[PDB]
RNA sequence: UGAACAGCCUCUAGUUGAUAGAAUAAUGUAGAUAAGGGAAGUCGGCAAAAUAGAUCCGUAACUUCGGGAUAAGGAUUGGCU
RNA sequence: UCUUAAGGUAGCCAAAUGCCUCGUCAUCUAAUUAGUGACGCGCAUGAAUGGAUUAACGAGAUUCCCACUGUCCCUAUCUAC
RNA sequence: CAGUCAAGCGUUCAUAGCGACAUUGCUUUUUGAUUCUUCGAUGUCGGCUCUUCCUAUCAUACCGAAGCAGAAUUCGGUAAGCGUUGGAUUGUUCACCCACUAAUAGGGAACGUGAGCUGGGUUUAGACCGUCGUGAGACAGGUUAGUUUUACCCUACUGAUGAAUGUUACCGCAAUAGUAAUUGAACUUAGUACGAGAGGAACAGUUCAUUCGGAUAAUUGGUUUUUGCGGCUGUCUGAUCAGGCAUUGCCGCGAAGCUACCAUCCGCUGGAUUAUGGCUGAACGCCUCUAAGUCAGAAUCCAUGCUAGAACGCGGUGAUUUC
RNA sequence: UGUACAACGGGGUAUUGUAAGCAGUAGAGUAGCCUUGUUGUUACGAUCUGCUGAGAUUAAGCCUUUGUUGUCUGAUUUGU
């Protein structure tokens, strides 16, 4: 078994927790929850959503580790 | 005329009447057929359904599309603190049924089982079994001869066992008591075995085994007065129906001039006794054992209790039974666990199950972490973590 | 399961009831296929037959090539929009529901399949598996 | 606000009148939302939903030449400087 | 050839008028007693007892298509009373 | 709808399967006949919903027969346990196609079912056409529009309490009543049996699925008055902060609870039998499943199991009031 | 008169998505002044950034509490 990484928020997907989305261009997106799975379809930007892992990495927030 | 197009009956008729159960602890009508060969063992156990949780395991049935591949399954975790034997009742066979001719109690019954006999424990003077425990003196002059009487005239003997309600995280303190048939030796061995176990404890690991095919017997979730559309699942009448549509339309023909019993009618739903058979035990854990929330594949030091504790319940701090699939009754509720009444030599029952991973994530929402250690690792330091 | 299918299809949640129009993932010239029945369906007083991933159905071409139009023809569902759960626990779904024209034995009428194909559909039907680009 | 004696909020003025209290079962009445499908329901798309203001682009058949026409069908829309 | 006062003309139609009749052919559909276009020895159409069209208009009737949806598949929930 | 005979059909042959000429019945599921009930009113077609019943059995269980090689099929027995559909057109019953399926069997219950719905038809008064009438008008001819009222009573039913049996509490038994599981596919057996070939099974095993049913909310989805957070408009509180109102202002997310074959799990095994096939064996020195006796056997019946527990069935046990 | 119960507070788990305030070499710029900068300066200026996965809410049917504060003999009836 393996744990996925959410395609939008970057949260860890444990077995079964979330959904899996297959776009027409055959690109697969695994969502940890409806929160990510809905913000995606709203055409929001992960780089702009403040709690997103991409946002955290981009703005370097918490990167002092 | 005849019904225009056939259709199945709405709802099973074998469960009528759909009245409230007699008591919150559903009785065990039937017990596994007795043997005189195997060692004396209990045929049941009392637990408190804590809740459900997710698992992943290798399905191991040949010829499956998923043979030797991961499968996600739902399990319900039952809290099972060790029951205490407090008495023994012998049954004689009569041409009118089994009749209990004698109950014999132990010396120092627990306060929590003494509460069972009272409704207003706060102001009661707690005289219960005072003269019985007094009678227990002179090395039980009456008790000894009364056990001999059971041995002389008894066909089936059941022990009275009660749960350590105080060990569970419930707000209750009035322990539940129950009769459990003893299968195993002959009558004398059973009562000798039971006498040895007076005011002594039995835990699950000694009665239930991994991969055993058990039944859950309990009172279902209640829902108060319920209309026919949900009680029986009857078709909803069309939208333009005058005087409501969550109904059944024709409750019977002109003749017989009576509403037939088998016609769906609105009323109580749930809180019925239900027996659900052929459930599989996945893990008989130990409350003393830490890290019972891990497997031979996961190797973490987290317990079975989900993060933030089971919803409405608390934590598991005692022995538990982690059984696949649903069980009747909701959380906090007493459930009865009973060995299967027949040998189940189906391949699905004989599957040798071993778990891979156990979901400890929070049931209280969409928690994304298995343990506070891992949760801390992901998010780093916080304005609160000083 | 269809007759030319290789046996057992685990229960995918049905999301394409009778009357649904799905895209045509193959290149036979049909643009969309409108379901008129589902092979292997059941019976109930007012229940519609419904289709799922990998089900063999009987469909009609409502829009597209003239000679495919105006007749019934078997089809095979390759993509479903109703999310369903696999055994391994994941809930997955395509954003398009679509099928491919096939003859009853299960050989596709078209030559190639556009877009992804459901793993259950490809696994169940060998011909769709051969012609499938990406399978998921 | 806005095209507006539309709708919504306020100023002067006037009321705070309509038997109440406690719970939140079924069935209702009224108001909503529903995954996938989209009339397969049904006598019948009944009821509901969708579109909707304004600026710009585009606008068919037919015609009594006046219309059809807001046809159809698209794009834009705040704030602040 | 018999008869009438003269024998339904121009047009139109299984039409709101056609019994047989779910007429026949074509179209619409997977399937159509529905719709539409033709056919007309038309029980029982027809000329101000007005005939045939007709743009526009219609809280008229009818069919099909796009969109839309709990009408339905199949029910679930929420609020007020 | 079912028989009785048996001319002929069926390669040969009346009875595998048919069945003329005749003939005997049964049912009330059609239409009639009557007018006995109701005209100080029994709401009247169909559909929708739902329950139950009959069997003259479409499918499924087990079987017998064949012009049954296999495959498919036909006839028949025990059998109503179990199921018998989705749609186009019609108000339609009926019918007719499309399609799936194991199958799409026929019927009853005041042509079940209108204080259950609908009101499409019919069936008031508006109106139009055709024909008939001089006319008013007529037309189970066509078309269009046409208020579908009341239950709080008794009973029935579904659920819910309840006095007394010394009191109260606990643990039980179980008479009785109900009952449930259903069907298909694929792989393998097996390209085997069978057949010249074409074609082409079945018993067991396994994995699944259909219809139904009982639970559960770990996961996914729905619902949102958590009015929880965030946002936005109009206005209002001097501005800021924070808020009010917009019958829940609206939008995004939204835990909990409820809930979905839209999610998950689970749905038991013994006897006795019917049909039928058998044995032993007379009646009838033979023969025969039958008479005496008896064996295997169906989705049958009764148990096991599940549900309620007689509130006028019952058991074991605890404690039973002093100032 | 207690592993008692409760109302608060604490922690956890959760939900949303970065509070108010302050500060800035952030900011389309526009008006004003000068010492004309290279962070000139005043007034107005959406929005951005840092403190800030922050702030708010969290059982009302979530879990756990070494904390605070309490509460704990009112009525009626019952006998073989």
């Amino acid at each position: 078994m393996k744990v996925e990484i959410d395609s939008f928020s970057g949260a860890k997907i444990y077995p079964g927790r979330g959904t899996l989305f297959v776009r027409g261009d055959s690109k697969i997106f695994r969502f940890q929850n409806s929160k990510s799975a809905s913000l995606f379809k709203q055409r929001k930007n992960p780089r702009r959503i403040a709690w997103t892992v991409l946002f955290r990495k981009h703005h370097k927030k918490g990167i002092t580790e | 005329s005849h019904r225009k197009y056939e259709a199945p009956r709405h709802g099973h008729l074998g469960f009528l009447p759909r009245k409230r159960a007699a008591s919150i602890r559903a009785r065990v009508k039937a017990f596994p057929k007795d043997d005189r060969s195997k060692p004396v063992a209990l045929t049941s156990f009392l637990g408190y359904k804590a809740g459900m949780t997710t698992i992943v395991r290798d399905l191991d049935r040949p010829g499956s599309k998923f043979h030797k591949r991961e499968v996600v399954e739902a399990v319900t975790v039952v809290d099972t603190p060790p029951v205490v034997v407090v008495g023994v009742v012998g049954y004689v066979e009569t041409p009118r049924g089994l009749r209990s001719l004698t109950t014999v109690w132990a010396e120092h019954l627990s306060d929590e089982v003494k509460r069972r006999f009272y409704k207003n424990w706060y102001k009661s003077k707690k005289k219960a079994f005072t003269k019985y425990s007094a009678k227990y003196a002179q090395d039980g002059a009456g008790i000894e001869r009364e056990l001999a009487r059971i041995k002389k005239y008894a066909s089936v003997v059941r022990v009275l066992v009660h749960t350590q309600i105080r060990k569970t995280p419930l707000a209750q303190k009035k322990a539940h008591l129950a009769e459990i048939q003893l299968n195993g030796g002959s009558i004398s061995e059973k009562v000798d075995w039971a006498r040895e176990h007076f005011e002594k404890t039995v835990a699950v690991d000694s009665v239930f085994e991994q991969n055993e095919m058990i039944d859950a017997i309990a009172v279902t979730k209640g829902h108060g007065f319920e209309g026919v559309t949900h009680r029986w699942g009857t078709k909803k009448l069309p939208r333009k129906t005058h005087r409501g549509l969550r109904k059944v339309a024709c409750i019977g023909a002109w003749h017989p001039a009576h509403v037939m019993w088998s016609v769906a009618r609105a009323g109580q739903r749930g809180y019925h006794s239900r027996t659900s058979i052929n459930h599989k035990i996945y893990r008989v854990g130990k409350g003393d054992d830490e890290a019972n929330g891990a497997t031979s594949f996961d190797r973490t030091k987290k317990t079975i209790t989900p993060m933030g504790g089971f919803v409405h319940y608390g934590e598991i701090k005692n022995d538990f039974i982690m059984v696949k699939g649903c069980i009747p009754g909701n959380r906090k509720r007493i459930v009865t666990l009973r060995k299967s009444l027949y040998t189940n030599t189906s391949r699905k029952a004989l599957e040798e199950v071993s778990l891979k991973w156990i979901d400890t994530a929070s049931k209280f929402g969409k928690g994304r972490f298995q343990t506070p250690a891992e949760k801390h690792a992901f998010m780093g330091t916080l304005k609160k973590d000083l | 399961s269809g007759n030319g299918a290789q046996g057992t299809k685990f229960r995918i949640s049905l999301g394409l009831p009778v009357g649904a129009i799905m895209n045509c993932a193959d290149n036979s010239g049909a643009r969309n296929l409108y379901i008129i029945a589902v092979k292997g369906s059941g019976s109930r007083l007012n229940r519609l037959p419904a289709a799922s991933l990998g089900d063999m159905v009987m469909a009609t071409v409502k829009k597209g090539k003239p000679e495919l139009r105006k007749k019934v023809m078997p089809a095979i569902v390759v993509r479903q929009a109703k999310s369903w759960r696999r055994r391994d626990g994941v809930f997955l779904y395509f954003e398009d529901n679509a099928g491919v024209i096939a003859n009853p034995k299960g050989e596709m009428k078209g030559s190639a399949i556009t877009g992804p194909v459901g793993k259950e559909c490809a696994d169940l039907w060998p011909r769709v598996a051969s012609n499938s680009g990406v399978v998921v």
